[PDB]
RNA sequence: CAGAAGAAUCAUCGAAUCUUUGAACGCACUGCGCCUUUGGGUUCUACCAAAGGCAUGCCUGUUUGAGUGUCAUU
RNA sequence: GAGUUCAGCGGCUGAAUCCGGUGCGCUCUCGACGGCCCUUGAAAAUCCAACGGAAG
RNA sequence: GGACAUGGGUUAGUCGAUCCUAAGAGAUAGGGAAGCUCCGUAUGAAAGUUGCACGAUUUUUCGUGCCUAUCGAAAGGGAAUCCGGUUAAUAUUCCGGAACCAGAAGGUGGAAUCACGGCAACGUAAAUGAAGUUGGAGACGUCGGCGGGAGCCCUG
């Protein structure tokens, strides 16, 4: 429909057919119809029959299924520089946080103010598994401190001194320094057993004594493997039985240390693994990568992940999985979170279901670094999430 | 570089057959009729073309339908061909020009043709390759044409082309054709012969 | 059923490449082929050839100041068909007013006195006739080339032609072509406006490649009805 | 057994590459194009181009060695190697100087029949019919254009004659059904035995070659094109009964009658029926002929435009006077004035026309371009947002394969078409 | 002997069949190939089978070539 | 679940088929050396890799 | 009776041959010889099974570029199978169970837009490579002692 006078688009418009040229180009067209009938392949496919492409897509039914973390209402603000990691108590009223500013800020979530202020870099924070011991465990370069804040009640700080009372030990606004552990080498990531009494230090730098584990009952350390091989990216404890988590740079790796012996080897099949997140179940395993991949492993699956998610423009930061509902996040360099919801079945039947519930936007990302750490509120569907321009968002 | 056994033969023939010392009446050929007179030559005689094989059915098929139907004609002019026709022609002293190959393979076929018309009396030129000769008459290769007759119109050109071969091939080399031909060497050929000489000479006489 | 037309393996890069180089190598070559020699036949064959002209236009002019001068007809269609190197003046002269300054150069004349006699003139080279109306309406419609601003330009679309002939009432193809067969008011204007047609001959057959002095047997004089021929086998 | 050796079956033993293909047919790649030009062959490329190349990578155009066992066998290829041979005995003739013999051999010149070639190539009439319109365009295409030193005078003729025995046909069985005009030239949209027809007839104008297309090629496409068209036409003019091939007037082909001078003896299609068009001299009369006969209305046009002319210009029988000029100085009465546009619009919509509407210097209508259906909702001339992102980014969050990307084109282009032209209503009438 | 009922272990003989070899001829001496065409099966870009082909010297012709062999060509 | 050996029954049913220690031991093979060489110690089929950057 | 008579008996994608080459043999090219025949094995051979690639088709008569025998080993080299059961006579072959190799296409999932990490040696589920140019395995003497393992022997 192009023609003399066609209202369609305004090719060139011709006030009569008189008027009207020879087109120069016609030969040229049919000779590229003659070049094209001899010379171009002719592959032969199914048509495409009629089919909108909506069809392919499932029914997640977010309706139903929406524990939704809604917009950001809270944001706590204070902190100078990056916030490279953050931790929220057992009982979920307090918040510590702490980046390379090394200042660590306790915030209540309730009402967001920053009551403990005393600053005391921060690779990683994390609190002890024992309410009756609110013990925080801070890691600044080779040194991890035990730290007991005089805010809680005063006979947990007792309470949390005789859990103790390879790495070298020691034995200020309130500094109540109980116990200081200083390794060779600088640790990444920070775990802690569920009795309390077993403290995991990760170093990606050092091969040989890459992970460290310490006993507070006997007040030592010590390396689990006699040879260690692969710089190893983070460490975690497995919330069901004794089982311990290697997350190296490639695979994921599963160690009884009653047995002193391998489990499983999971195989992300990626580049680089950033950080991993296990499931109080125990039987999955959600994987953060530096690939901008999200991988869901399921124990009783395979060894491969049991799916890859891609979404992520940027490399992803950290993953966790919320202790109590189906819910976990993945807080990546590009700014934005993807919150979804993995529903766990203990029938045999039903594998997981994995869907999106939302993808939390509007943070600031400074030196192409975005979300930095994440964390699930104990009690209900509430994300603390932290930035590197020191911003935290209670994503209610 | 490995030539083709016969292309080797066909180059060396062609140096071996100038290094030998040919006899007069075989170098004789090595020099034939010039570029411009042999044009005028081909002009006259393209006139006097035996008719096709076509052309001749054509006549006579014409002449049948006359007497098929019902019912004297002029002696016909072309060139003569043919070595023994031609031969036999010189000697009754017919023949007002011949016209002999260069390149006749067997050389002896014509090697007599110049001293058998020079004895006769007849103007005769050495025109080149067999093959000018052969298309003139239909053929691939005439070793030799003549021209007895021709008609009044032509008595002019053929007298002028008899004057300009007398002058251009006959009065022209003469005693260049009284001479041994041959023994004809490259530009650094003599002074590597003469260092082989020399070298032979002194003491490889065995 | 699904079958698609994929890109062409032709690849178009070294296409357009070897285009520039064979290209190149047709300019190197026109470059190259420089100063034929001439030999003293083809210097006398133009003398004889000249004082065979001089002796035409003598015997033309001299007490044969006449015409049969075709009738029944307006219109007639001039081919230059033969050109003698070296021409003498007059010819030179008569032949670029008849604006036939090349070889198989067409011009429509308007059958008179004054074009008949300059046609005489220039008898020998030229092969003239009657057209038809079929052959001025493919002739235009398929060789056509007017003269906008003095550049030649094909007359593909009737806005040009009404742009440049706009006052004489001349707006379209069809417009030129009934002028240009019934010898109108604006004749001359159209002709003026219009380039003479190029009909060189066309070697098709194998023969027709391979033979020399190849002209597609043009014959000279007027031709009467035949051009039409001529002109169907050209257009 | 033995070990099988990699590559000696499969991919690489069904496809053969096109220097393989040449080699195995012992031809030259101008006479390997012309005859896949005859014959229905194309390039087909493998799913795994390297494994059908023996392990290389090189950009290579792949044939079934099938389609190229059945080219061993063709009656064509020798009749290539007689004209080499025949080229040559001519080329011995003219070189010694034997014009008669070259004549001679030119008469015998060997000649080859497209006959099997149409048979295994369209084994039913319907099937001819189906990919009929690409010949017809082009021998439309080329019937117009000046005679080269490529293509020969003899087949421009018969590129005429071919298409105007067509253009008999379709007026005589009123098999036309729509003529739609466009820059390209008149698309004309006829259906013979059920099938449909679609080709194009440019403006006749002094065009100029593009000096950039390779006519070697367009001598193939036209020479097996005019053999599938004239087995079509003498199946059509059989069916119509009408002797095949029609006879030729000479004389009025002298006087550019057009499709007059061919005479068509024995041996909605009434739109215009009770009409008498007029033709003046500023109309493409070579389709408005061809439209108007075919659809019943009786033609008459200027004298300049062709010979043969039942009408006069005076003659008070006209009912309309279709003129393009924007001036008519001696107006007439009774025979109203009208624009080209007109009657293509009938034909198009299938109903008369305004013709106060499209009469002389008045507005012109828009062209419907009767081709062009109307689409799904492209404008024809004539709480929820939670759930429909989750329902969004779900394939593109968990699907294998991301076979919905899709969409990324279908809907998008469509939609932007659909924006574009639903918005211009808009522009338009804020204009008026 | 049994069994069968134009018979016949008949004659004649002008039509046919004629396995592997052998001058022995695709290559070898249980095998190993290539080329053209056709066909099959729980079944098809795979596999299989069938048919017709592929020795050497030379002669006539045909087509395609090679040659710094002999020339012609404004 | 096979085999072997014991018990039975009328094919069937029971059990066991285990834990060691070893040696210039014999046989076979692999690894790491040390000599003597001299004449410094078969070939090919076959498979793999590197340099290279044509093409998209 | 290993005699005679009558019947029965040898089952393989994985074991051998088949494929490769060895010393040598040997047809072909050419040359001898009256001759049955002999010499000769890349030799003054136009020594290429479709030697290979390139091209909008090149005056619809093909141009440009590149690279330039066979036999002879059932002990040498070499893709791949074990266990249990079964016969009057056959078993890595048959039966039952369990594997492996080679080649062939599509399909499904995964991977890169010609992939990353580690100072490094190098690693990984992937991660195109034409012409042309190389490298490695095959593939390499013999003797002595030591170390390891298996089976067998000894024995609680």
């Amino acid at each position: 429909e192009e023609s003399y006078n066609p209202p369609e688009e305004y090719p060139k418009k011709y006030k009569s057919l008189r008027v009207v040229p020879a087109y120069s180009n016609l030969i040229k067209e049919k000779f590229e119809r003659c070049l094209d009938l001899y010379l171009a392949p002719r592959v032969r496919r199914t048509k495409l029959n009629i089919d909108p492409e909506s069809l392919l897509p499932k029914l997640p039914t977010p309706s139903e299924l929406r524990p939704f973390p809604t917009r950001c209402t809270n944001v706590f603000i204070g902190h100078k520089g990056r916030v490279r990691c953050l931790s929220v108590h057992v009982s979920g009223n307090w918040l510590a946080s702490g980046g390379d500013d090394g200042v660590l800020r306790i915030w209540e979530v309730m009402t967001g103010r920053c009551v403990w202020k005393c600053s005391l870099i921060i690779q990683s924070l994390a609190w002890g598994p024992l309410s009756d011991s609110p013990v925080l465990a801070v890691a600044v370069d080779e040194t991890v401190y035990f730290i007991t804040p005089p805010i809680f009640s005063d006979e947990q700080i007792e309470a949390s001194k005789e859990l103790f009372t390879s790495a070298i030990w020691r034995r200020l606004h309130g500094g109540i320094v109980h116990a200081t552990v200083s390794t060779p080498s600088s640790i990444k990531s920070l775990s802690w057993h569920r009795r309390g009494d077993y403290l995991a230090t990760s170093s990606p730098t050092s091969s040989s004594q890459a992970v460290l584990i310490h006993q507070l009952s006997r007040g030592a350390s010590q390396s689990p493997f006699s040879k260690s091989k692969g710089s190893v990216q983070a460490v975690t404890f497995h919330p069901t039985m004794p089982y311990l988590l290697v997350a190296t740079q490639r695979y994921v790796r599963i160690y009884n240390l009653v047995k002193q012996e391998l489990v499983k080897t999971l195989l992300t099949g990626v580049k680089w693994v950033s950080s991993l997140s296990v499931h109080s179940s125990g039987d999955h395993v959600i994987i953060g990568s530096y690939d901008k991949r999200l991988c869901w492993f399921d124990l009783d699956f395979s060894s491969k992940p049991y799916k890859n998610l891609r979404y992520h423009s940027r490399a992803l930061r950290d993953v966790s999985y919320h202790p109590s509902l189906p819910l976990f996040c993945s807080g990546s360099d590009d700014g934005d979170v993807q919150v979804f919801h993995g529903r766990v079945y203990s029938d045999l039947l039903a594998n997981p279901l994995i869907v999106p519930l939302k993808i939390l936007r509007n943070h600031k990302v400074v030196d192409n670094v975005g979300v930095l750490s994440t964390c699930w509120h104990p009690k209900e569907a509430w994300l603390f999430s932290a930035g590197a321009g020191g911003e935290i968002r209670m994503w209610t | 570089v490995k030539w083709p056994e016969y292309i080797r033969l066909q180059r060396r023939r062609k140096i071996l057959n100038l290094r030998l010392k040919v006899p007069p009446a075989i170098a004789q050929f090595q020099k034939t009729l010039d570029k411009n007179t042999a044009t005028q030559v081909f002009k006259l005689l393209n006139k006097y073309r035996p008719e096709t094989a076509a052309e001749k059915k054509q006549r006579l098929v014409a002449e049948a339908e006359a007497v098929a139907n019902g019912k004297v004609s002029k002696k016909p002019y072309n060139v003569k061909y043919g070595l023994n026709h031609v031969v036999a022609l010189i000697e009754a002293k017919k023949a007002k020009l011949v016209l002999i190959a260069s390149d006749v393979d067997p050389i002896e076929l014509v090697v007599f043709l110049p001293a058998l018309c020079k004895k006769m009396g007849v103007p005769y030129a050495i025109v080149k390759n067999k093959a000018r000769l052969g298309t003139v008459i239909h053929q691939k290769t005439a070793a030799v044409l003549a021209v007895t007759e021709v008609r009044e119109e032509d008595k002019n050109e053929l007298a002028s082309i008899v004057s300009a071969v007398d002058a251009n091939f006959s009065a022209k080399y003469d005693e260049s054709r009284r001479k041994w031909g041959g023994g004809i060497m490259g530009g650094k050929t003599q002074a590597l012969l003469a260092k082989r000489a020399k070298a032979a000479a002194a003491t490889v006489r065995l | 059923p699904e079958v698609l037309l994929k890109k062409r393996k032709v690849n178009e890069r070294t296409r357009k490449e070897r285009v520039e180089q064979a290209i190149a190598k047709k300019e190197a070559q026109k470059k190259n082929r420089k100063e034929t020699f001439k030999r003293a036949e083809t210097f006398i064959n133009n003398y004889r050839q000249r004082e065979r002209e001089r002796i035409r236009l003598n015997r033309s002019a001299k007490n044969k100041g006449d015409i049969f001068v075709p009738d029944e007809t307006k219109l007639l269609f001039v081919i230059r068909i033969a050109g003698v190197k070296n021409m003498p003046p007059k010819i030179r002269k008569v032949l670029r007013l008849l604006r036939l300054s090349r070889i198989n150069n067409a011009v429509f004349v308007r059958n008179n006195k004054a074009v008949a006699q300059m046609l005489r003139i220039v008898e020998p080279y030229v092969m003239y006739g009657i057209p038809n109306l079929h052959s001025v309406r493919e002739l235009i419609y398929k060789r056509g080339f007017g003269k906008i601003n003095g550049q030649r330009i094909a007359l593909s679309d009737n806005a040009l032609i009404e742009e440049a002939l706009g006052k004489y009432d001349v707006i379209s193809i069809e417009d030129i072509i009934h002028e240009i067969y019934n010898v109108g008011s604006h004749f001359k204007e159209v002709t003026k406006f219009l380039w003479p047609f190029t009909l060189t001959p066309v070697k098709h057959s194998l023969m027709e490649k391979k033979v020399k002095h190849f002209n597609e047997g043009r014959k000279a004089g007027y031709c009467g009805e035949e051009i039409n021929e001529l002109i169907k086998k050209q257009v | 057994a033995r070990v099988k050796q990699k590559g000696k079956a499969g991919a690489a033993r069904i496809y053969i590459t096109r220097n393989q293909a040449l080699k195995k047919l012992q031809l030259t790649l101008a006479d390997f194009r012309r005859i896949c030009i005859l014959k229905g062959v194309y390039p087909r490329e493998p799913k795994n181009k390297k494994k059908a190349n023996k392990g290389s990578t090189a950009p290579v155009t792949f044939y079934y060695t099938k389609d190229i066992q059945y080219l061993l066998h063709e009656p064509i290829v020798q009749k290539f190697r007689e004209y080499k041979v025949f080229a040559r005995k001519l080329s011995k003739a003219l070189g010694k100087g034997e014009l008669e013999t070259a004549k001679r051999l030119e008469a015998r010149k060997p000649t080859y029949s497209l006959d099997h070639i149409i048979k295994e190539r369209y084994p039913t009439f319907h099937d001819a019919l189906k990919d009929i319109d690409d010949a017809l365009s082009m021998l439309f295409l080329f019937s117009t254009m000046p005679v080269t030193d490529k293509i020969g005078a003899a087949t421009v003729a018969n590129c005429e004659r071919l298409c105007a025995e067509f253009q008999h046909y379709v007026i005589r069985s009123n098999s036309l059904r729509k003529a739609f005009l466009s820059i390209k030239g008149i698309y004309y949209q006829a259906e013979i035995f059920g099938e449909q027809i679609t080709w194009i007839v440019p403006y006749k104008f002094a065009q100029s070659v593009p000096t950039d297309v390779d006519f070697r090629i367009m001598h193939t496409f036209l020479e097996f094109y005019q053999a599938l068209m004239g087995f079509v036409n003498f199946k059509l003019y059989n069916t119509l009964g009408l002797r095949y091939p029609p006879k030729i007037d000479v004389a009025k082909s002298e006087s550019a009658a057009g499709l007059a001078a061919y005479e068509l003896e024995e041996s909605n299609t009434s739109l215009f029926s009770n009409f008498t068009f007029f033709l003046s001299r500023e109309v493409p009369r070579f389709s408005l002929e061809f439209v108007i006969r075919a659809f019943g209305g009786k033609v008459g046009w200027d004298p300049i435009l062709g010979s043969g002319s039942p009408f006069s210009e005076s003659d008070p029988v006209i009912t309309h006077h279709i003129c393009d000029r924007p001036h008519i100085s001696q107006k007439y009465e009774g025979r109203i004035y009208i624009q080209p546009q007109w009657v293509y619009d009938s034909i198009n919509k299938g109903i008369l026309e305004r013709t106060d509407l499209y009469a002389c210097g008045a507005t012109l209508p828009p062209h419907l371009s009767p081709f062009v259906k109307v689409g799904e909702n492209d404008y024809d001339p004539e709480a929820e947002e939670k759930e429909e992102k989750e329902a969004k980014e779900l394939s593109k969050m968990m699907m294998s394969n991301k076979q919905r990307k899709l969409y990324s084109k279908l809907k998008n282009e469509n939609s932007k078409n659909e924006n574009y032209n639903n918005a211009l209503r808009n522009r338009k009438r804020d204009i008026e």
